[PDB]
RNA sequence: GGGGACUCGUGAGAGACUGCCGGGGUCAACUCGGAGGAAGGUGGGGAUGACGUCAAGUCAUCAUGCCCCUUAUGUCCAGGGCUUCACACAUGCUACAAUGGCCGGUACAAAGGGCUGCGAUGCCGCGAGGUUAAGCGAAUCCUUAAAAGCCGGUCUCAGUUCGGAUCGGGGUCUGCAACUCGACCCCGUGAAGUCGGAGUCGCUAGUAAUCGCAGAUCAGCAACGCUGCGGUGAAUACGUUCC
């Protein structure tokens, strides 16, 4: 989204519930996966490249 | 805040912003910004221009307004009958 | 030696322990009124054993875990009716014929997306 | 469909009716899955016209379907500027499911309490031959018969 | 007696055996009682995600990952051998859990 | 018979009889009843004048009856009314005071749909 | 303890590929039926989306050519708002009851989650919840009680022992802060609604139908959304003229 907002989300926050996570490739604070910090669509391009250990495509 | 363990919510800047008028006197109109603060049992004969987004609504307690907040009595919103 | 064979119907197994016997369903403590009222699982149990021959003869006691009540009926029928195979392979043609020996591979469709249910769709609502 | 006929499912025969009949209407008041609640309903049917009766509730049931068994249904087509209504034949099995069908649907929208009465007003009076599926059934018949001159 | 243990766990499969069963039991000749690997029920991580960057909510794709984790032998701690294990390395791809 | 409102609705078990006062219901009922030691079970015109007067001061005892709590009801809003806050001027425009949306709902608060 | 007897778990194979036979078919394709079998013609399902179209969507996942501001169209903070409300639409839930409601007892799952946590028991409280505390980086601990299912009593077709929207009072939890602007618990009050017009939606087998479980986002807000899991569990297809 913004630098500025990445910035002070990444910066110690006041009101220490101020804090929020975002994307860990391009800062997007909606579906963020904890287990890897990363977005939903950054996730989804991440494990088509392949650069996850353990992820890949689910067939069942 | 609405729990029998930490008592009220009373914000310490509003303490000390009233405690140190009310020894003597009411003091005349007052600003205030944070409409989330309770209103203690010491308000009474006193004023608080409570903010509302775009202004500050003047709130006089007599009696009753003891359990209420500060941002009750500040519409938030102003709707005027479409028709 | 025990015989003893694998009964599924949809999720249930049963570890059969056929012995020689006169003949009453142990289930680990509940008999058969006790486990099952329904007249059908009633059947279903014990089809295959009089389903031919004779005629409420030795006892089986199994295991239980997983399913539901007809999955549990229908695994324990599948458990009876393999361990009549191995211990008699004459009436094989019996229960081969009557379809007791078919695992019969029944399970429940798995829920897809964009559908609220395996095969029910939402309201289209065209325009 | 298209690609010929799908076959039926079967039925098994119940240990305590060994009949397919009484399966079929357990099947056919089937709702909600509660296949037990409908068997505890059609056994206090079949016991309660027993009761009122003392015949077997099988050969009961078996007068009734014989007595609201239709022959001919009156299934309609359009051709050109009016739709019409064309008597046909009706087959033996698809005939027991109007008729079972036509039983359940009245008795589920009468005047008692609960269905263990219900069905077993229904199925006595379907078997007397005076009932409500006994009425749709000549209207039926007399309907499809009125409209004898398009048999095509 | 038995109380070294090994909780091997891998996020790849064919290697977690033969990392196992080509290093650990080495000690087969060194002389520890050996149980043999123990194969647990793999683990399974079910993450949904959107195909589309915006708006096209039906287009969903999902991934799996498995952890498979064995080799719970219960080998006794003689000193010759627990130096060799702890002097030996796996790669990475598969953990080594001393317990 | 009477203690505060009709109370007696034919062939009805008092238990559920008993929520047909204003102050009362299938709690306040039950809790009574285990108090006081009469089965719930029982119909309503088995019901004997000894056992209506030793009810009748139990509930005046704590509870409370028609008239007075319907007073309290409405001096309560009138008073929120008159004071002029959310809630009071929410009342007053007859919209519902407990943050529920309105854009599509609050049917019960207002009318059914105007159609204007 | 003992055991690899058994499931099971997870590593490797066999098997189901018209394999074999009968009739038919230009003898070929293939079609129809049989024995053995877990499954018969693709065993069932998932991933798998051709040339291209809609100047389809995304300049707000990200990135990018041209223009626009640089005491501002950059940035921060404190409140408000993104949640309004004469109305209409779309998607889900609730009911309008006796296949039912309540009271007591009672049996059977899968798949998941867990050191900013799962809180086993014990105590307080009708209650949600609070307190001290063991085990648990986990097949050994928690979740964990499954609900539908079964039994005995009550209610007796009633706007009801159906219905839980609204309102008053009283508490709990997270959050510095819950009127806007959260969830849950207790009492009382207890609306429409009695099967829904023309019209319209989904569904062929473990399908529809119904009841519960888990995850992800998150301090709290998801038992009405999303994604998966499991239990019970049907009726119809004669036929392709007709939309
Ligand atoms: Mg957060
Ligand atoms: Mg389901
Ligand atoms: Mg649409
Ligand atoms: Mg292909
Ligand atoms: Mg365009
Ligand atoms: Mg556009
Ligand atoms: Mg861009
Ligand atoms: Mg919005
Ligand atoms: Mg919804
Ligand atoms: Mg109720
Ligand atoms: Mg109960
Ligand atoms: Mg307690
Ligand atoms: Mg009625
Ligand atoms: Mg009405
Ligand atoms: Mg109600
Ligand atoms: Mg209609
Ligand atoms: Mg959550
Ligand atoms: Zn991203």
């Amino acid at each position: 989204a913004k630098k500025a907002l990445v910035n002070k989300a990444a910066g110690k926050p006041r009101f220490a519930v101020r804090a929020y996570t975002r994307c860990s490739k391009c800062g997007r604070p909606r579906a963020v996966y904890r287990k890897f910090g990363l977005c939903r669509i950054c996730l989804r391009e991440m494990a088509h490249a392949g650069e996850l250990p353990g992820v890949q495509k689910s067939s069942w | 805040p609405r729990s029998l363990k930490k008592g009220p919510f009373v914000d310490e800047h509003l303490l000390k912003k009233v405690d140190v008028q009310n020894e003597k006197n009411t003091k005349q109109v007052i600003k205030t910004w944070s409409r989330r603060s309770t209103i203690i049992p010491d308000f009474i004969g006193h004023t608080f221009a409570v903010h509302d987004g775009r202004k500050h609504v003047p709130v006089f307690v007599t009696e009753s307004m003891v359990g209420h907040k500060l941002g009750e009595f500040a519409p938030t919103r102003t709707f005027k009958g479409h028709i | 030696r025990p015989i003893q064979t694998v009964g599924r119907r949809k999720e249930a197994v049963v570890r059969v322990r056929l012995v020689p016997g006169t003949g009453k369903f142990d289930l680990n403590g509940r008999s058969l009124e006790d486990y099952f009222p329904n007249k059908v699982h009633q059947q279903l149990i014990k089809a295959p054993l009089v389903t031919v021959d004779r005629v409420e003869s030795f006892d089986i006691f199994a295991h239980l875990g997983g399913g539901g009540p007809s999955g549990q009926a229908g695994a324990l029928r599948l458990g009876i009716a393999r361990a009549l195979i191995l211990v008699s392979p004459e009436d094989r043609p019996a229960l081969k014929k009557a379809g007791f020996l078919t695992r019969d591979p029944r399970a429940t469709e798995r829920k897809k997306y964009g559908l609220k249910k395996a095969r029910k769709a939402p309201q289209y609502s065209k325009r | 469909p298209r690609k010929g006929p799908a076959p039926k499912r079967p039925l098994v025969n119940d240990p305590v009716y060994g009949s397919q009949l009484v399966t079929q209407l357990v099947n056919k008041v089937l709702l909600k899955g509660k296949k037990s609640l409908a068997e505890r309903i059609v056994y206090g049917a079949l016991e309660q016209a027993r009761d009122k009766t003392g015949t077997d509730p099988v050969i009961t049931l078996k007068r009734a379907l014989d007595n609201v068994k239709p022959a001919l249904e009156v299934r309609s087509r359009r051709v050109g500027g009016a739709t019409y209504q064309v008597p046909v034949e009706v087959r033996p099995d698809r005939s027991t499911t109007l008729a079972l069908r036509w039983l359940v649907g009245y008795s589920r929208q009468r005047r008692e309490k609960t269905m263990i009465e219900r069905l077993a007003n229904e199925i006595l009076d379907a078997s007397n031959g005076l009932g409500a599926s006994v009425k749709r059934r000549e209207d039926t018949h007399k309907m499809a018969e009125a409209n004898r001159a398009f048999a095509h | 007696g038995q109380k070294i243990r090994i909780r091997l766990k891998a996020y790849d499969h064919e290697a977690i055996d033969a990392s196992a069963r080509k290093i650990v039991e080495t000690v087969v000749r060194t002389g520890a009682s050996v149980v043999g690997p123990v194969p647990l029920p793999t683990e399974k991580n079910v993450y949904c995600v959107i195909r589309s960057p915006h708006k096209y909510k039906d287009s969903r794709e999902h991934f799996e990952m498995r952890t498979h984790k064995r080799l719970i032998d219960i080998i006794d701690p003689t000193p010759k051998t627990v130096d060799a294990l702890m002097r030996i390395d796996l790669p990475a791809s598969v953990d080594v859990n001393i317990q | 018979a009477r203690l505060v409102g009709v109370d007696l609705p034919r062939d009805k078990r008092m238990e559920v009889a008993l929520t047909y006062i204003f102050g009362i219901g299938r709690t306040r009922s039950n809790e009574i009843l285990a108090a006081t030691g009469i089965d719930r079970d029982l119909r309503t015109r088995d019901l004997t004048e000894e056992q209506l007067i030793h009810l009748r001061d139990y509930i005046e005892a704590n509870l409370k009856v028609e008239g007075d709590l319907r007073r309290e009801v409405q001096a309560d809003i009138r008073r929120k009314i008159e004071i002029g806050c959310y809630q009071g001027l929410r009342h007053r425009r007859g919209m519902p005071v407990r943050g529920q949306r309105t854009k599509t709902n609050a049917r019960t608060r207002k009318g059914p749909k105007r159609t204007i």
